[PDB]
């Protein structure tokens, strides 16, 4: 009874089922603030029941607890009137399991919403590892004033901007937000076939850029010159004329003036660095407001751009058949050389692997180039890939070029993993054949099995690490030590 | 047979989580019912001195030995029938 | 063409595809080879149950005075049909009775008369026509298992230091494992039932190989030379292959018994592997040995040197030395005599009692070892052992190959028939033991083969199998596809299989032998990945239990397109198999210079001359679910897996609609699911209504003469029936009065079907674009039109059952008058305290009111007086009513009460009168049936002469040679026992008479079952488990519309949660003003690589603009050019790239977006079932902590990781409240509730109760735990 | 993540090309420590220097400040193209070696002999079915006392040197064959870097 996961210690002493708790599916609230959450009316009414009872007795409506409970269960308008004010200043801890790091529990100030699903801020998703494909979250209600103060000053999501692992921001825009910001801050150059309105115009401030953009006289991606404040070589803010885009000006209307002027196309890496810099110069509240504003801007302009996924964006290179035929001819020549007796079996196998790898690399590069120069860099798939919103070179190559060479389904007893000589010449727009799909299912299932079976090891490692590091707490201020460690740059391959 | 008709709670996984449960509302309601019964009995005890002395002692004896018409009748002098009628 | 059917535009180009095997064959045909109700006596010789009857008979007592034999068995029609069994909660079973003959073999007791009798063996669960077992009112599936095939398995294991150890394991059909192994010392060894080790040569001697001459001649490694001076001098230097021993007899006299025992003692004069020298010649000569053995000069003997090493580790030298050593090693005691000493080995390895290989095992061992031992030997032999050791030695020299554990020829399928046969064998063995013991104890002549038999010992095993075995699983009853997948599942888990913890990666991967037999896509995504597989659409299981898939033979490059052959994993090895889509000339020759072949795990490119076989269909590798994903070739395998998993969780909808883009297998799934009413023959319907469909079947004149039933037949449609998962089965007629029908035609739609096609979702207009962040991270933005038009609305039925039993304190009653509840809460209850049909079950209402007799203690005088004066206000009854949880909102659709009739004296006399009247009525029916049968028979055989009719007792009821007239036709005592003989000289007349008698027997058995059921309901009443008086069931229907939080999914692995229900005017709309119905995130498409959903999006739109539905078979579907042609014909932009307008502003979006029609499903993960909130509620009585579960109104778990996060934040206060005052500080939580209500300060927390439980457990372990200040 | 990154790959083998050449990344003077070299013959028939020491360390040091800019280790059997004290520039190929299989370099000229090397006991011959190419791969022997040894002797038969051959190594020489200094005797097949684990 005392031993194991189900034992007394690990089931009833180190972790307990708790009161004033709830659980429900999570939907996305994009119009909320970083420190807000949407609680369904029934969930809030059940969680905050003693507080509603206190207000009901104080108001003189009832004098006993049972009558107040009956009134609450009848779902009267007075209950909601009380609960609206009861909610204020009383945050709730949202938790998504597994709780790998401390950001898995975060305090949110709740608001009453319709429906039965918790509304969660999108920027918190990365902290929770939470998507909206069926995920569920748990709500815990602090009771004492010290617990509420801890929630408001240590757990509030607007305070959990930085990752404790490395110090870099964790509340960074992702997916639609990054795609919209990238679309707004990317430059477009005027050509005779497609003119860009308002190119080369000089503006006295961001005010005139806003006026011209609102009157539809300068395009969002037009290259303009604007007089704004920027650092000089000495670090002082001085007015200067910068060549930028309209979208960059609009993005900088919400960037704090202490961070200077940002004149770069916004991807995930640049956004992370920019949020870190703004937090370095300003404080947390300013960074939170900046995050909310740029979230709204990115969502708005991704929505306005109509960015889709069409088969026209998956431009299969016209040269694919030529490269495949040339590689087939090379493989035929290598096969002849092995047949009549110049190269060994291993040499022929290695040469075939080499030629197919080179052909796959060239095809991937050509698909990269085509998708990059399509629509002057405004291909939606390319914007998703280059902004960091979603995608990679491998997936796009599987969509446009070829799936490449696949590892053989050899057992662990067999030494090493060979590569099938015939690669998957087809991609997912053309359509894999029966044999190619059967080949791919082995790798897919191996990856899924690794995912589903090799997180118990991660949990065990985390448990052992926590138990060996539990007692390490900053207890004093100075250990009066003359000892230390030498730190130098970390160089790999010089 | 009775001991072999009894299963083991270990046959249900995590039986301590979702089984063997109770609600304190039932306990509070039971104690409230007990208090109501006690108040009724106190009301009856307060009414008792207002009755005739013989009928008060009949009830007092009937509350410390208990509707024992025979032993009360020999104690009193009245018969079983008379004592029952007076009670 | 069938009436009311959709004619799809089919894009397949592959011809001559063989018809699918019946999708439920793996269940129906397996159970039909073990059981049936309508088999004739002559056909009952190869039916499986007969074999399990012979394997347990005869049963003879130890005194051999009595012998009991089995003759035949009979199966009676079920007492209750499937629908009634599902309504009451009983097991759909057939009663089995057997014919037994008990006789005496000892002539001394001549007063015992031989008896032939029928004995009720008991009720056996019976398989429904849909392939399921109705147990206790719930449908279950016996899942086919994948285990290790019987035979010989050769394997390797890497030892700790790195030296290989080889093994040869014999896997029997039933019994323990016989394992030979190689030790790190190079010594061969054998294991007996996983006990301690044993030298192989010791076993070889125990078999009967007395001397080392036989042992060395087994492998032919020694040369025999006669002992002589010149001969020994000629062979000087050679190593001795055998020990040179001196044989003499020593007389040992036992003091206890006085018998002189001559023990043959052998002294090792010369050891093995000793180089012969001149000195050893004199020793050999003095030993008086006749011949000696020397090592052969052949080099190959070195490869056999391990045997010699084993000989060096054998401490035995004679035939009986090894036997005695084996006895001492096994029974842990000295042998009593040599007879039992030999018998222990002869019974451990050569006896069928401890283990049997079976036909499959014998065949596999014969094929593997290259022997031809007769198939009648189910146990090992000495030749088998010799060949196994030979194969192990050949393996050790790196001259053979290791067997593959994951090969599909080495994985065998235990079907439902095999599992039921094994359980029946266990039960009948127990029954036979009981019969034998009963015959042992009985010496009185008054004992017959009925008193010998216990039905309980068989019913117990069968019910245990159907109730507690891992393979008797709750059926997935969400939609027809879920049933058809669960019935075709192959599980590697359960008894005799692997475990999740023990499951390595290798078994979970996809083997090259899974091609066409196991689906490489449809597997669970989690801890059960790879361990639970799905049968492929063309896969069968042969008689031996191995998966077989069909192919087309290719002889000299010419494909035989008219015939196909089912091949197993082993029959395919060494052959090159091509595809099905290979272009072919007019003569059948392959028209490709280079063809990619599938030879074992490799994919070579060879000429058509080298091709041996070809696939038969494009979708041979996929399961039913995978063969329902259009454009599967355009999806990643992971997304195909997820889509196959999600299509099985799609709830049936109130108004289902078949997809515009479908593969074309939906009709086959609907037909083979057998949930819809399939017409059994050609006919014209008579009358159609929401509850029934009656149709006149066309029957031939001969069939009408033989059949006792009217051509008309009525089918009752299933109306709002609860599944195992809560979903509803609602079937509606799609046939009008007057239409014509054919065999297999569906007369009804519903249960996620539409017009005979599977319909799991609805067609929705879709635009792929970001929408204000409301479709962020796999979220779904849907239009309010979906809620307005009831598109995604479903019905979910819940069943609430209350038992009222006989308790010691009194019989609990069902009444609407229950104490201390207002008159409003008992307004909707009837006399029996049961909610009315049509009421609204708001949370907290009483469904089935109940009163339980309260606990009157001793009636103290004070209580007596208080009741005497105040009254019986507190009457002895406590509320035991069923109350709805604060999440149940529904409408009562049906209520049922099942009761046992009260046994009274007047009721007993009334029951006797009623049973007499019913008996008279049933003899009237009997006589009417007999008269009809006699009239039909006289019509059949009028004017002919009888050739002899023999009954079951051998008496000729109808004398031969007499003409046929009415008089003796009505003089026949009974027809149900007329077995044997020929009625007439005409074969056709004889066949007609046999069929007529078979149908007469069927009808008579059915009417007898009806009479028995009427007797049971008059006497016992409603069937109900003992100890419970009444059962009250209330069925509540929940209309669940689509709401925010509900889960939706497509067929391509795309799933989401409805994040916002958006008004019509706020939706993106086209130039014509029509808004889209769903907005999906385009970002989900590239990374997840499920491009197929885009293709289906475009094609579907064309369909919606052309009134067309499409068939797009997987790997033989629509190319982009066909979609382009259809979109150009429908006035739809290519690739669905359209300019959209914002509904809230009106501005056209900057870029064009992908717009079309997508098939969207609604999964069974609804926010109604997921939301739960608790402030305070029930706690545990042990841990004093909140319970767990929405049904228990429990609280969420703040586990170890949450505590770690709280500690990392530094929240001492929040962690303290979570640990003490919110969970188990009994006083603290009440004081905190009071303080929150009254506004006061929070109480000081105290010691948690779980800590006190821990302390009490520690004290119960004898530890003095002291808390000190 | 160390177990979830495999899911996105989908089982496709990565194009991990092992660096077969080590080059100079900075301008300076190369100093080699613990360097032993022999004169061998490459595939082209010309003379080359082959390193026979496993502890060679090459340091590229700036000629102006004297601070060691870079440090690298010279693999055994690699072909050395830069001598000690020679000035080098950026991009110069310092050395090249076989990444797939390591090599054993003979340090003396003489005859090659086998010790405890027998067919079917310590090594096996793999023969191509089509071309008939034969490769002698050393396997694990049951008798641990039989250690496959290569003996390099002089013309008088005295064993100058003995080399231990590990399990799995391919024999590139024959018994009784005459060899020169710097010739590769036994090619040990290094475990090829598969798709990123
Ligand atoms: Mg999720």
């Amino acid at each position: 009874s005392l031993k194991g996961k189900q034992g007394r210690f690990r089931q009833n002493l180190l972790g307990k089922r708790v009161d004033y708790s709830a659980r429900s599916v999570i939907v996305v609230g994009p119009e909320m603030k970083l420190y807000e959450c949407g609680l369904p009316k029934d969930m809030a009414a059940e969680l905050y029941k003693p507080f509603i009872i206190r207000k009901l007795i104080e108001r003189g409506i009832v004098k006993t607890v049972k009558s107040a409970k009956k009134i609450i269960d009848k779902k009267e308008p007075v209950v909601w009137d009380i609960l609206e004010n009861v909610l204020k200043g009383h945050p709730v801890l949202l938790n998504r399991a597994p709780t790998l790091h401390r950001l898995g529990i975060q305090a949110f100030q709740p608001k009453l919403i319709e429906g039965k699903a918790i509304r969660l801020h999108p920027l918190a998703c990365t902290a929770f590892n939470a998507d909206f494909d069926g995920d569920q979250m748990a709500v815990h209600l602090p009771l004492g004033p010290e617990a509420i103060l801890e929630a408001q000053l240590l757990m509030l999501a607007s305070q959990n901007i930085l990752n404790p692992a490395n110090g870099s921001p964790i509340t960074v825009p992702s997916q639609d937000m990054v795609l919209g910001l990238y679309y707004m801050t990317k430059e477009k150059r005027s050509t005779p076939e497609e003119p860009v309105i308002g190119e080369g115009l000089t503006f006295y401030s961001s005010e005139e850029v806003e006026i011209a953009f609102n009157e539809r006289k300068v395009a969002l991606n037009a290259i303009i010159k604007v007089r704004t404040k920027d650092f000089n070589e000495a670090g002082e803010l001085v007015n200067k004329i910068i060549e930028t885009t309209v979208g960059r000006v609009l993005f900088n209307t919400v960037v704090p003036e202490q961070a200077g002027y940002i004149n770069t196309v916004l991807n995930k890496k640049s956004l992370r660095n920019i949020i870190g810099d703004i937090l370095a110069v300003t404080d947390v509240p300013t960074t939170a407001d900046f995050l909310d504003k740029i979230k709204t801007m990115g969502y708005e302009f991704a929505f306005k751009g109509g960015l889709s996924f069409s088969l026209g964006d998956i431009i299969i290179p016209k040269e694919k058949h030529e490269m495949i035929a040339e590689a087939n001819e090379q493989v035929d020549g290598i096969m002849m050389n092995y047949n009549m007796g110049l190269i060994t079996f291993n040499e022929r196998y290695n040469q075939v692997i080499d030629v197919w790898t080179s052909t796959n690399a060239m095809l991937t590069e050509l698909a990269m180039k085509r998708i990059r120069e399509d629509k002057q860099g405004f291909n939606s798939v390319y914007m998703m890939l280059d902004s960091g919103a979603r995608g990679s070179k491998e997936q796009i190559r599987q969509l446009t070029g070829m799936r490449g060479l696949m590892a053989k389904p050899k057992k662990s007893t067999a030494g090493g993993g060979e590569i099938i000589e015939n690669p998957i010449l087809s991609n997912f727009k053309e359509g894999l054949s029966i044999l190619e799909y059967f080949i791919s299912t082995h790798g897919a299932r191996k990856g899924l099995a690794d995912t589903a079976l090799k997180t118990a090891d991660a949990g065990y490692l985390t448990r052992r690490l926590v138990d060996v590091s539990q007692d390490v707490i900053i207890n004093t201020e100075d250990c009066g030590t003359l000892r230390g460690i030498e730190v130098e740059a970390l160089k790999k391959n010089e | 047979k009775f001991h072999k008709k009894v299963n083991s709670l270990e046959d249900y996984d995590n039986y301590q989580d979702y089984m063997v449960g109770y609600d304190p509302v039932n306990d509070s309601e039971n104690l409230d019912e007990q208090e109501s019964t006690q108040k009724s009995f106190d009301h009856i005890k307060s009414i008792l001195p207002l009755l005739n002395a013989d009928k008060r002692h009949l009830i007092e004896l009937c509350l410390k030995y208990g509707f024992q018409y025979k032993a009360i009748s020999k104690v009193m002098g009245k018969g079983i029938h008379e004592t029952s009628r007076e009670i | 063409m069938f009436t009311n059917t959709i004619e799809r535009v089919n894009f397949a180009s592959a011809k001559n595809i063989p018809e699918y095997p019946d999708f439920l064959d793996i269940q129906i045909k397996s159970f039909q080879d073990f059981f049936q109700l309508e088999t004739k006596s002559d056909e009952r010789g190869n039916e499986g149950l007969y074999n399990t009857f012979m394997e347990n008979f005869p049963i003879t007592d130890t005194r051999n005075q009595f012998v009991l034999e089995f003759l035949d068995y009979f199966i009676d029609p079920p007492r209750y049909s499937i629908q009634e069994c599902i309504e009451r909660g009983l097991t759909y079973s057939v009663p089995l009775k057997a014919r037994l003959k008990l006789y005496c073999t000892d002539p001394e007791h001549e007063d015992f008369e031989t008896i032939v009798q029928d004995v009720y063996l008991g009720t056996i669960p019976y398989m429904t026509p849909s392939g399921t077992f109705v147990i206790n009112g719930a449908e279950r599936v016996v899942v086919s298992q994948l285990h290790r095939s019987p035979g010989v398995f050769f394997g390797q294991s890497f030892h700790a230091n790195g030296t290989k150890l080889y093994s040869a394991r014999v896997i029997p059909f039933k019994g323990s494992w016989i394992e030979f192994a190689t030790d790190i010392n190079g010594v061969m060894y054998a294991y007996i039932d996983r006990k301690k080790k044993l030298p192989v040569t010791t076993l070889f001697r125990a078999i009967g190989f007395e001397r080392d001459k036989d042992i060395l001649e087994i492998f032919d490694l020694s040369e025999e030379v006669k002992v002589s001076k010149a001969g020994l001098k000629k062979v000087l230097g050679r190593k001795l292959a055998a020990r040179v021993l001196n044989t003499w007899h020593e007389d040992f006299v036992d003091e206890d018994t006085g018998e002189v025992v001559s023990i043959e003692r052998n002294e090792i004069i010369l050891d093995r592997d000793t180089i012969l020298e001149k000195e050893h010649i004199d020793e050999i000569i003095d030993a008086d040995v006749k011949t000696i053995l020397l090592h052969k000069e052949n080099n190959a003997q070195s490869d056999y040197a391990i045997i010699h090493n084993t000989l060096q580790k054998d401490p035995t030298n004679s035939e009986k030395e090894a036997v005695e050593h084996i006895y001492r090693q096994l029974r842990n005691a000295e042998p009593p005599d040599e007879e039992t000493a030999r018998g222990i080995i002869e019974k451990l390895f050569f006896s069928d009692q401890r283990y049997s290989l079976g036909e499959v095992g014998r065949y596999r061992m014969n094929k593997k070892l290259g022997l031809d031992i007769g198939m009648d030997k189910e146990v090992l032999t000495k030749e088998d052992i010799i060949t196994i050791i030979k194969y192990l030695i050949e393996l050790i020299n790196s001259k053979a190959e290791i067997d593959d554990i994951d090969h599909l020829s080495n994985r065998r399928v235990r079907t439902v028939g095999e599992q039921l046969s094994q359980q029946f064998g266990v039960g009948l063995a127990r029954m036979a033991r009981t019969i034998r013991e009963r015959m042992n104890v009985r010496d009185n002549e008054v004992f017959t083969p009925i008193d010998l038999i216990n039905a309980k010992t068989l019913s117990s095993v069968i019910n245990s199998f159907f109730g507690t075995n891992q393979l008797s699983q709750f059926m997935d009853q969400t939609n027809p596809l879920a049933e058809i997948t669960h019935k075709r599942r192959l599980s590697a888990l359960g008894p005799g299989g692997l475990s999740r913890e023990r499951a390595g990666f290798e078994v979970r991967d996809v083997h090259y032998t899974h091609y066409g037999r196991l689906c490489p896509i449809e597997t669970p995504e989690g801890p059960n990945i790879g361990l639970i597989s799905s049968l492929s659409v063309f896969a069968k299981v042969n008689s031996m239990g191995f998966l077989e898939t069909p192919y087309r033979k290719v002889v000299d490059g010419k494909v035989d397109v008219k015939e196909h052959i089912y091949l197993s994993a082993e029959e395919e090895e060494g052959m090159k198999i091509a595809q099905a889509n290979i272009p072919l000339k007019d003569d059948g020759t392959i028209d490709r210079e280079k063809v990619i072949a599938r030879d074992e795990g490799d994919f070579p490119v060879v000429d058509p001359v080298e091709i041996n076989y070809t696939d038969v269909a494009p979708n041979q590798i996929a399961s039913i679910s995978a063969s329902l994903i259009p454009f599967l070739e355009h999806d990643d395998a992971n997304r195909a897996l997820m889509g196959s998993n999600m299509m099985r969780q799609a709830v049936p909808l109130l108004r289902p609609e078949s997809p515009i883009v479908g593969t074309g297998l939906e009709r086959q799934v609907a037909t083979d699911s057998r949930v819809l009413i399939n017409a059994e023959g050609d006919g014209v319907v008579e009358y159609v209504d929401a509850q029934k469909i009656t149709i006149k079947y066309d029957r031939t004149e001969e069939e009408r003469l033989v059949s006792f039933e009217e051509d008309s037949k009525t089918y009752e449609l299933v109306k709002f029936r609860k599944t195992n998962q809560g979903t509803s089965i609602n079937l509606k007629p799609i046939v009008r009065k007057g239409d014509k029908v054919k065999k297999g035609q569906v007369l009804c739609e519903g249960y996620a079907t539409e017009k005979g096609e599977l319909a799991l979702g609805r067609n929705m207009k879709v635009a792929f674009m970001p929408w204000k962040g409301y479709n962020f991270e796999d979220a779904i933005v849907i239009s309010e039109k979906v809620v307005r038009e009831d598109i995604f609305t479903s019905v979910h039925i819940d069943e609430y059952a209350l038992e009222v039993r006989d308790t010691k304190l009194g019989a609990e009653e069902l009444t609407n008058d229950i104490p201390n509840v207002s008159e409003e809460a008992t307004r909707d209850l009837d006399e029996y305290g049961m909610i009315r049909i049509g009421a609204e079950v708001k949370p907290g209402d009483i469904l089935i009111g109940k009163i339980t007799p309260k606990g009157e203690s001793d009636p103290t005088p004070e209580e007596k007086l208080l009741r005497a004066i105040f009254g019986d206000k507190a009457g002895d009854v406590k509320d035991a009513s069923l109350k709805a949880s604060p999440s149940l909102r529904g409408v009562v659709i049906d209520k049922k009460l099942f009761s046992r009739s009260i046994k009274d004296k007047r009721k007993r006399s009334e029951d006797k009168e009623a049973i007499s009247r019913l008996e008279m009525d049933y003899e009237v029916k009997f006589q009417q049936l007999k008269d009809v049968l006699i009239e039909k028979l006289f019509g059949l055989v009028n004017g002919k002469t009888s050739q002899g009719v023999i009954n079951d007792l051998g008496e000729e009821v109808l004398p031969k040679g007499k003409k046929y007239t009415i008089k003796m036709l009505n003089a026949v005592d009974d027809f149900a026992h007329l077995v044997g003989g020929s009625w007439t000289t005409d074969e056709d007349t004889n066949a007609l008479v046999a069929d007529l008698l078979h149908n007469y027997k069927i009808k008579l058995n059915d009417i007898q079952g009806n009479l028995r059921r009427d007797k049971f309901t008059i006497s016992v009443g409603d069937e109900l488990p003992a100890g419970i008086m009444k059962l009250a069931k209330v069925y509540i229907a929940k209309k669940r519309k689509l709401k925010v939080g509900d889960k939706m999914a497509g067929r391509h692995g795309n799933k989401g949660i409805v994040a916002r229900i958006v008004r019509q005017e706020d939706m993106p709309f086209l130039e014509d003003g029509t808004p889209v119905d769903i907005v999906l995130n385009p970002l989900g498409v590239p990374s997840r690589m499920n491009i197929g959903q885009i293709y289906e999006t475009v094609l579907g739109w064309a369909g919606l603009k052309l009134g067309q539905k499409y068939g797009t078979p997987i790997f033989d579907g629509a190319t982009l050019d066909d979609i382009n042609e259809l979109t150009d014909k429908a006035g739809v932009p290519r690739f669905g790239h359209t300019y959209l307008y914002d509904g809230g502003t009106g501005q056209r979006f900057d870029q064009a977006a992908t717009v079309g029609v997508i098939y969207m499903l609604k999964l069974g993960h609804m926010v109604d079932d997921k939301m739960h909130a608790r402030s305070i509620g029930p706690y545990s009585l042990i841990t004093q902590q909140p319970l767990g579960g929405k049904a228990q109104f429990g609280g969420q778990r703040f586990g170890e990781m949450e505590v770690w996060a709280l500690e990392a934040y530094g929240a001492s206060a929040t962690l303290r409240e979570i640990l003490t005052v919110k969970s188990d500080d009994v006083i603290g939580r009440a004081k905190t509730y009071e303080s929150i209500v009254k506004g006061e300060t929070m109480p000081e927390p105290g010691l948690p109760e779980s800590f006190n439980v821990l302390m009490h457990e520690l004290k119960g372990l004898g530890l003095d735990i002291r808390l000190e200040e | 993540q160390l177990t979830l990154r495999t899911f996105h790959v989908g089982g496709i083998a990565g194009n991990i090309s092992e660096d077969s050449k080590l080059e100079a990344k900075f301008d300076g003077i190369a100093e080699i420590e613990d360097l032993r070299v022999v004169e061998g013959v490459d595939n082209g028939g010309g003379k080359s220097d082959i390193v026979i020491s496993r502890t060679s360390e090459i340091k590229i040091v700036d000629a102006k400040t004297g601070i060691t800019l870079s440090t690298n280790n010279i693999p055994y059997g690699s072909q050395l193209f830069v001598k000690n004290g020679e000035k080098i520039t950026k991009g110069t190929v310092i050395c090249q070696w076989d990444p797939y299989n390591g090599v054993i370099v003979s340090e003396f000229t003489g005859q090659i002999a086998y010790e405890n090397i027998e067919q079917g006991m310590t090594y096996q011959v793999e023969i191509d079915e089509q071309t008939g190419f034969q490769e002698k791969v050393i396997s694990e022997s049951r008798n641990k006392r039989l250690i496959p040894t290569l003996l390099i002797k002089d013309g008088k038969g005295e064993t100058i040197r003995s080399y231990n051959l590990p399990v799995g190594s391919h024999l590139m020489v024959d018994n009784g064959e005459k060899i020169k200094e710097g010739k590769i005797l036994v090619k040990i097949p290094r475990k090829s870097a598969k798709a990123g684990d």
